[PDB]
RNA sequence: CGGUGAAAUUGAACUGGCCGUGAAGAUGCGGCCUACCCGUGGCAGGACGAAAAGACCCCGUGGAGCUUUACUGCAGCCUG
RNA sequence: CAGGCGGUAGGGGAGCGUUCCCGAUGCCGAUGAAGGCCGACCCGCGAGGCGGCUGGAGGUAAGGGAAGUGCGAAUGCCGGCAUGAGUAACGAUAAAGAGGGUGAGAAUCCCUCUCGCCGUAAGCCCAAGGGUUCCUACGCAAUGGUCGUCAGCGUAGGGUU
RNA sequence: GGUCAAGAUGGUAAGGGCCCACGGUGGAUGCCUCGGCACCCGAGCCGAUGAAGGACGUGGCUACCUGCGAUAAGCCAGGGGGAGCCGGUAGCGGGCGUGGAUCCCUGGAUGUCCGAAUGGGGGAACCCGGCCGGCGGGAACGCCGGUCACCGCGCUUUUGCGCGGGGGGAACCUGGGGAACUGAAACAUCUCAGUACCCAGAGGAGAGGAAAGAGAAAUCGACUCCCUGAGUAGCGGCGAGCGAAAGGGGACCAGCCUAAACCGUCCGGCUUGUCCGGGCGGGGUCGUGGGGCCCUCGGACACCGAAUCCCCAGCCUAGCCGAAGCUGUUGGGAAGCAGCGCCAGAGAGGGUGAAAGCCCCGUAGGCGAAAGGUGGGGGGAUAGGUGAGGGUACCCGAGUACCCCGUGGUUCGUGGAGCCAUGGGGGAAUCUGGGCGGACCACCGCCUAAGGCUAAGUACUCCGGGUGACCGAUAGCGCACCAGUACCGUGAGGGAAAGGUGAAAAGAACCCCGGGAGGGGAGUGAAAUAGAGCCUGAAACCGUGGGCUUACAAGCAGUCACGGCCCCGCAAGGGGUUGUGGCGUGCCUAUUGAAGCAUGAGCCGGCGACUCACGGUCGUGGGCGAGCUUAAGCCGUUGAGGCGGAGGCGUAGGGAAACCGAGUCCGAACAGGGCGCAAAGUCCGCGGCCGUGGACCCGAAACCGGGCGAGCUAGCCCUGGCC
């Protein structure tokens, strides 16, 4: 019976009509009622087409794969891991499958600060990966179908 | 005050009223409880007709409205009405029992 | 005189002429000349009189009705 | 101390009532809910209290939430009420005047007496289509373009085989 | 005191102007409802035993609203039920009933005439007819009556006996056929869209519904509906735009069959032997066999989609109880202020003359109950019919698959364009069979087509119940109660208004002007400025009285000043009223621009227009940085929230890609651009804000669909008359 919205929250701009005294809202006739006019963009659309193109995604719906999920040895070792075996499987918490564009696809070796690899078998190890993987101390592996 | 009722010809009390002096309930409807306690009317200073004396002004005015009347009165006045325990083969006897009691036995009085 | 008892148009108006003036044809703003209160039966000038958001127009990459060997098809005819 | 403060379009800020939702119904109230009617304390305002009259029962907020909402104004929408107007108008230039009568009142009903216009129709007739009414008896506040004790008007009853 | 010359001021309204009092017509309207509307559950078929839907009837005395229909305010029987009823009329004039009367329900009976109508016709609701019965004056007449389409449907070819349908229905529903606008700011591909609408038809819900499927993992496994799947994959004057599918989360989870010659059986066949035809079957393919020969076989658990029957049949409408106060008291009132005493697994609400747990209410408390009409459950029985192993020459689910063009689907608009689907011509395979993944070819894989049946989970709303930061009589259904009727239109078709007197009728005897209305009194009563259109009852406009004011005056208005009146006043002074004067072009819209002579504007009153859903997007108020949770399952007066972890957004990105990767594509180039740079977002809200949706609001020419009319008018046809 008291806690009114703290700061501002509550209705901030449902400003009614056009002006305390006066009122009318905008320009001149060009924007009447049935006036949801020249929408998004006129000459901007000209641009839109304005150019040949080199990106063609043809008559279809069934592409292959080579799973590009950006994973980071940095989140890993900085503070959420097990320096030898984690595997795609163990990466749930990992913020490299817990987002959206390929959750379950493939975890690559964002080899960065300090070493730059992966000491846990898997798939996605930058070349830089293979190398600092070998330095950091890791057993990486990669079986198929 | 519905398809169901309170007392009938009965004999009862006037709480919120002007009389309280209970007495003969000459008639009581089914829906509008409309009941006449023969306890407060008028004259309708009649037609001027020979319907009433050629020189008229009806007398017995008695349409009893309000329902704050304290129906039923055993050796007890204001009391609700019980129901049954049957007791006998085929026994409704929704007689009135509370504190004192009265059921309007078909005898000595209604 | 008596019985009767409507109808558009219109801010409200108590609304002279002037010479002037003003968006450029004014009772209503300027300076000035006459002229009190009211009403009837008339006379048509103004108040752009009423009347209908001009059928003159323009304008609206508006509509609709012919048309023509404009554009595309439909019909029916002719035809492997 | 600056220092500024005409100012639509338009952009920013900040308040106003307004009917509902909690209203953690507080209740207030027949010594009145409410809307109303009037008023030289409150508000920089949108509003406020408060006083007085009406008026018959509601109404509601301390704090916050929800919105068919605040309107001259759109030849607007619906309902009133005005205006020329007590002038224009009464539906045909086929005219009517009297006497007595009945009546609460009769230019405007009834008889009867003078009189004009139809007559080739303002004739009768069948039919159509109307479908009450026709009659007889009461009545007129509505209706006839005022009348009106008259009616094809209102009330009732009977009426065509 | 009188005469004359001069000057200055005064009152005197027919009406009008501002102010005050008091009326009237007008209904705002505050509140108030047996009335809507919104969501959710319940419910979901009517009809020839001629229905839905109406015409004319009856109520002693009734136009009408009612219910019945000719046995007509109803008769019968059973279920229910407490003592009153002869519906809304209360009035008249008569009644039935505790030897369950009014009435609530379930099954009863005639059940007028119309309406599918059907015995025939016909402008429906009215006129005709043929058969047996009857009565009357017999025959002729004429009534009750039972009687007599049509359809296709199967049965005895002769019953033409015995069935079926048809006729409806607010919305949902399947297929049949199927359109312009508007967008694409033109517009012809395109678009709205397979949308509106005409139709046919099965239902109570149909729809679809056991795979020549998916999809590529050596995977799934009916069909339907929800969330997600991307609005990506993509379709395209690649433009406006349009836009999937497997999977995953969820819900709901039966699967079952027939001709399929072979068997034999059989009857008809033709014509006889050994072909076809049609009945019984075993076979009667579920994810593949089925049949016929040889051998191992085999001697009790399975119910349907109602197989089916009996039940606690859920209800239908009637049921029942059921908690505790009185004294006082201010009041016309009290249920109120006050006193003490009271209930509570039931302080949900309404109702009893102003606001009660203990007063009215058969409610929340809990419980109740029936011999009819409906079944899921739980279980039984009824159980058709399913339910083995190898061997062997094979014959045994469709008449067209398939391929040419002509077309439909589909996220496909013509394309390299696949699969299903059909209009033309071609024109076959039995499990080495044949369509399907990749136009197509070589593979593997997939499924088993060209028959059949149905449940269960999303839709829909006529009808019932309930709840509403959903409405109050101009909003709500237009419609709150003799509104889908008044009334306009030819028909099609359009389509109002009017809610409240009061607490209860005690609503007005009676006297008085009057033809009447209506007007003064008496009584009403708490009021009648509560008096019958009669609550609250304001603005507008017209009225009766009072104050100031007004006849040498030129001005929207006004209004600053002041002076004369009159007013409350203690004075201060405050009111209203103005004559003298100063200065003052009225407001809205669209205008370079308005006094307008440009416009809107008649006056009052109530209505009267920047929203909602998402997408988003930027802000900013709030939770953790990885942050947040749909569809559901579950607990839920209050119904209490909890859980549900298919996801989408982040978390490097760079590229047409191959990919590489914090690096990177160009590239043979150490030169640039996307960065690296986290400088964490992610979610909830509130809000400026676009995109789609009618998105400030009402506004047009018109285009398109389906119907409506020749008593419209011109024509033509038939048929009288008149000149």
């Amino acid at each position: 019976l008291r806690p009114n919205p703290g700061a501002n929250k509550r209705r901030k701009r449902v400003g009614r009509g056009p002006g305390s005294g006066h009122g009318k809202t905008a320009t001149r006739g060009h924007k009447g009622q049935k006036s949801r006019s020249g929408g998004l963009k006129d000459p901007r659309r000209f641009e839109g087409g304005r150019s040949t193109t080199l990106m063609r995604l043809p008559k279809r719906g069934m592409q292959g794969q080579v799973p590009g999920e950006i994973k980071r040895p940095r989140y890993q070792g900085v503070n959420l891991k097990d320096l030898a075996r984690f595997e795609g499987e163990v990466t749930p918490e990992l913020l490299v499958r817990a987002g959206l564009l390929k959750k379950g696809y493939r975890l690559k070796i964002l080899g960065e600060g300090e070493a730059k690899p992966l000491k846990v078998v898997a798939h996605a190890f930058s070349k830089s990966a293979l190398e600092k993987l070998k330095a950091a101390g890791g057993e990486p592996v990669l079986l198929e179908a | 005050m519905r398809v169901k009722m309170h007392v009938k010809k009965g004999d009862t009390v006037l709480v919120a009223s002007g009389k309280y002096k209970g007495r003969v309930g000459k008639v009581k409807e089914v829906l509008p409880k409309k009941y006449a306690v023969i306890v407060e009317g008028v004259n309708i200073v009649k037609k001027a007709v020979r319907v009433s004396p050629k020189y008229p002004q009806g007398g017995f005015i008695e349409k009893e409205a309000p329902l704050h009347a304290s129906k039923v009165r055993p050796i007890c006045p204001a009391c609700g009405k019980p129901t049954r325990v049957r007791k006998k083969f085929l026994e409704n006897g929704k007689k009135i029992r509370v504190c004192a009691k009265c059921g309007g036995a078909l005898d000595t009085e209604e």
